[PDB]
């Protein structure tokens, strides 16, 4: 690795100093992590050019850019968040400074390398008009130019180039994302009988679309025929149709087969003018005037002969300097009014400055008030005080987005925000096929439960839901006590795999914990799922999903007893209908029906943005596209230990005669009786709910280990852990000796409290949550 | 900042 | 044209539903009732009505009794008939100033801090008595 | 006031303002770089289409029905357990 | 000029078959006969008619002689 890297700067002569600026930004960690920010989609995407996870700030602008990067083989590798730059330049004014800034992408190419910044269209308008010598426009190579960039590029033997959005062509994207699970796959092997089959009715027909040659019956599926595309063995332009589209897409043998193959106004707008009802009254005249225009005229006119006269020669006028004459027979009334402002200038200046500084404002102050001040405020200025009316006239004028904000803040003002019109074809919202788009969201579903065995209430529980944005198939449904923790993270996506066969290819997910945490990310880049992020506070990036939720509440959840709908009026609730007194539902039964909704009620139902069911559509969706076998995760033991989290440091040691020290317990296997792996680290996994059980990495194979209290610590989970953990440092808070957190005082500690209120929570919860384990391991 | 995963470099793929 | 043009059966499964089914203490959604009235109607083998219908006769049967039968006692309170005086007792407010006054507490809708150290203090608690006649805050 | 184009979703016209303001839905955009013969042809297919799923809200009432009827009876099932 | 739709016969399959001769001929009948009914009555039709100098029949119910063709 070092050898070629250094046979690249010889051949290209790059200084001393661009060669070390090129080893720190190849051996570096990125500079900071990518911030959600207000109006960008963020997240992580896996790299196997790089062979690692890359972080991009915005999904429609710089992740385009990454998709370009990665499958374009004049790149060889491409760091993200390289080590800041001094950029020094002279401002308007004139004086030199010294700006820090951090480069989206650091690319490295087979012949140059550099700094790589990725903005959009308006932002590098607006950078350009504030800033005339830091970003200029070349229309020779149709380019945007950074003065500073450049400069430190050229005083290093690099290069710099600022990427925009217009140059990007999203057919490209389309398609990269379409054959994307066929680029990760590394054995691409078609059958060479199909392959020739294809061969041959490819070379019988130029220009096949696709749709017309997956409809034929050749013993093949989709699968063969888009990995003999990804091979180059079939030409399909991915560029100018996208593939999901097949019915626009002709198909060639090669290169060079395909590209030979391939090789008046006034009166108008016055039309535009009019209103229905002028429409209405234009056709009247009309049907006036025309007996006078032929000849014949009526015995019986109420309408006077002078209008009848102005009608007509207004039509003569018409046909002649203008072309059709039934264009001048258009009223127009909108133009008629009298839209001159009634009241004084200062009145209307005082009006707008109280309408600004006293009613939006932090305070919901209504609108009497203001007007009263207003008015006094005027009676001191002697101006005309307006009306109350005026005062909640204008009000109504300024409704909205910023008024709402500025008076409620921005949560509420975000209902009024916007909506994002597609003008061209972008990457579609909802995805292409079944498994590219899955969104992932909690919820606190509204039904009380009791205890299974003693019959006590024991809340709402938490429903998690992922599924997929295009079939909008509820892909995965989990039911846990337990508040937003990875564990919801590991079961839904086990289900997943489970039950289904894979996973999704992009996973929206909303700026949680859990997905902050280390080990969803972890599980993410072993499964090669691109991570996006939804902006804070913002709600619609997942609405595909989060309605979902309400679905749930009127079909399956809100017809249930004990359910926490009239709790949403706090003020009007009674012991007679408290639903912790009429609550009678189970976990297990509430996700039995449930699983039973999601799975043959909603998925059989029509859809009103598929005009299928979900199910029919994942099954055309995976016909069109592929099965993609290849990308199938099977649910065995190697799945079990792979979704299983860890600490965070990843490996432990192996103390002799004591095992590996994992969240204060101890565990033990017989291999490490051995003294190979003994006192050295090894890779550590930890089964939240079954804490008497671990896995350790040891001789290329996951191995189980036993606690040594395997009779006191069996089947528990790991927040009861913590729990006794701080009830047992609280309880030797108060006294003075400082004894240590053991694992003997935690085992003394469960197998002597039976009656602690929090415990005993702790354990219901957990009994009841094994019930929906059960019914999802088929039981 | 708090609470905020240092911005490490996950290596992807299924060892 | 008085007259209903929905058979009788029809009618008094549909009342049968409302009553039993739409009027308990789930807040059902108006869909899922009529569906589930259309499935015993079908079973029935009577004709069975239309959406529009079942949310006609249900705004026909609001009032004290939906309310409670939904929501609750402290809901329906708004649904309350008024008591309006054909004769004339002694007066509600009062005859004079200090006759009946009423006592209430509340809570004030407004956060407030402390005058030495700056902390957030909660919302505070007015209690108010009113000369009922004169509406005067005593 | 309000007009549409039979041959094409992606088109509306609305009196705004004194001004036959074109509108744009979303068959616009998914439906940009096309002919304007199958365009129209899309477009009939479409009004059908939204409008046959309207007529279908009595097979999802009939299943939502009959799940409702199961959960009911494991509700009394569970009520009188207890 | 031939319009197919799955809308049922209205000014809407009228306004739009003109279109479609206008397309492929470039002018107007000037004489256009139409069905009977309310559901062939609009202002669009009629002034659109008006605009290009072109006039509209209307048939009689229940006598399909004058549509006999
Ligand atoms: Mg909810
Ligand atoms: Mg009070
Ligand atoms: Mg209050």
């Amino acid at each position: 690795m070092k050898e070629q890297f250094e046979q690249w700067v010889a051949r290209l002569q790059i200084s001393e100093a661009g060669q070390k600026i090129i080893e720190k930004v190849r051996s570096s960690e990125p500079s900071r992590r990518v911030g959600g920010g207000s109006k960008n989609v963020s997240g992580r995407y896996p790299s196997r050019k790089m062979g690692v996870t890359i972080q991009f700030e915005s999904h429609r602008v710089a992740l385009p850019i990454i998709y370009q990067l990665e499958h374009d083989k004049d790149v060889l590798e491409f760091y993200d968040q390289p080590p800041q730059i001094k950029l020094d330049y002279q401002a308007s004014n004139g004086r030199r400074l010294g700006v820090l800034h951090t480069p989206d992408l650091f690319v490295i190419r087979t012949n140059s390398a550099g700094w790589e910044e990725c903005k959009t269209e308006q932002d590098l308008k607006k950078l350009a008009e504030k800033n005339p010598n830091r970003y200029f426009y070349s229309e020779e190579n149709n380019q945007w130019h950074s003065l500073p960039g450049e400069v430190y590029a050229n005083q290093f033997g690099l290069y710099h180039r600022i990427h925009s959005d217009r140059e990007i062509n999203w057919v490209l994207q389309r398609n990269l994302q379409f054959l994307e699970d066929y680029y990760r796959s590394e054995s691409l092997v078609v059958e060479e009988a199909i392959a020739q089959s294809l061969l041959a009715i490819v070379s019988s027909q130029p220009g096949i679309t696709l749709a017309e040659l997956l409809n034929r019956s050749t013993g093949a599926k989709s699968d063969d025929i888009y990995t003999l595309i990804i091979q180059e063995q079939i030409y399909i332009d991915l560029n100018a149709t996208p593939l999901a589209e097949p019915e626009r897409c002709l198909i060639f043998r090669d290169e060079q087969t395909a590209s030979a193959y391939r090789l008046s106004t006034e009166s108008w707008q016055r039309f535009h003018q009019a209103s229905p009802e002028d429409q209405a009254e234009a056709l009247e005249r009309y049907k006036t005037i025309e007996p006078y225009l032929n000849g014949h005229p009526p015995e019986n006119e109420t309408i006077p002969a002078r209008t009848i006269r102005h009608w007509k020669a207004k039509y003569l006028i018409a046909i002649q300097k203008y072309g059709c004459g039934y264009i001048g027979l258009l009223s127009h009334r909108s133009v008629k009014g009298n839209r001159q402002r009634k009241l004084p200038e200062d009145t209307l200046a005082i009006m707008e400055k109280f309408i600004l500084e006293d009613y939006e404002t932090l305070k919901q102050k209504r609108m009497w008030e203001v007007h009263a001040a207003l008015v006094r405020a005027c009676e001191e200025a002697g101006v005309i005080a307006p009306s109350y009316k005026a005062f909640t006239k204008e009000v109504q004028r300024r409704t909205g987005y910023e008024q709402t904000k500025k008076r409620q803040g921005r949560r509420a003002a975000y209902q009024h925000e916007s909506f994002y019109w597609e003008l061209a074809i972008t990457t579609p919202r909802h995805g292409d096929r079944p498994f590219e788009i899955g969104h992932i969201a909690h919820t606190e579903l509204d039904v009380e439960l009791v205890c299974s065995d003693t019959g006590r209430n024991l809340g709402r529980p938490w429903a998690t839901f992922l599924v997929d944005a295009y079939s909008r198939r509820l892909l995965a449904v989990y039911l846990t006590f337990d508040s937003p923790s990875y564990r919801s993270c590991l079961m839904v996506l086990r289900i997943c795999v489970k039950r289904h066969g894979r996973l999704p290819q992009i996973v929206v997910v909303d700026n949680g914990a859990e997905f902050h945490s280390v080990y969803f990310e972890t599980l993410l880049a072993t499964f090669e799922c691109t991570k996006k992020q939804r902006p804070p506070a913002k709600a619609r990036f997942g609405s595909v999903c989060e309605r979902l939720f309400g679905t749930s509440n009127t079909q399956f959840v809100h017809n249930l007893l004990g359910n926490t709908q009239i709790t949403r009026n706090v003020r009007q609730v009674t012991k007679s209908v408290n639903p912790k007194n009429l609550a009678v539902w189970t976990l297990g039964l509430l996700y039995e029906y449930l699983c039973a909704w999601a799975y043959e009620v909603y998925d059989t139902d029509e859809h009103p943005a598929l005009f299928q069911s979900p199910r029919d559509a994942f099954a055309a969706g995976m016909a069109i596209g592929g099965s993609r076998v290849h990308r199938m995760i099977p649910y065995d033991e190697n799945f079990q230990i792979l979704t299983l989290p860890t600490t965070s440091e990843g490996k432990a040691k192996v103390q002799v005669g004591r095992g590996i020290k994992i969240n204060y317990i101890y565990y033990w296997s017989n291999s490490f009786r051995d003294p190979q792996i003994e006192n050295t680290s090894v890779q550590i996994r930890y089964d939240p709910f079954n804490i008497g059980i671990a896995y350790a990495f040891v001789r290329g194979q996951w191995v189980q280990c036993i606690s040594q209290y395997y009779a006191e610590l069996q089947g528990r989970s790991e927040k009861e852990l913590k729990l006794a953990s701080i009830e047992l440092r609280k309880h030797y808070s108060n006294h003075t000796q400082q004894s240590k957190v053991s694992a003997k005082n935690l085992a003394e500690f469960l197998a002597s409290v039976e009656a602690q209120e929090a415990l005993l929570e702790q354990r219901s919860y957990d009994a009841e949550v094994k019930e929906v384990f059960r019914v999802i391991e088929g039981g | 900042k708090v609470g905020k995963r240092k911005p490490k470099r996950d290596p992807i793929g299924v060892q």
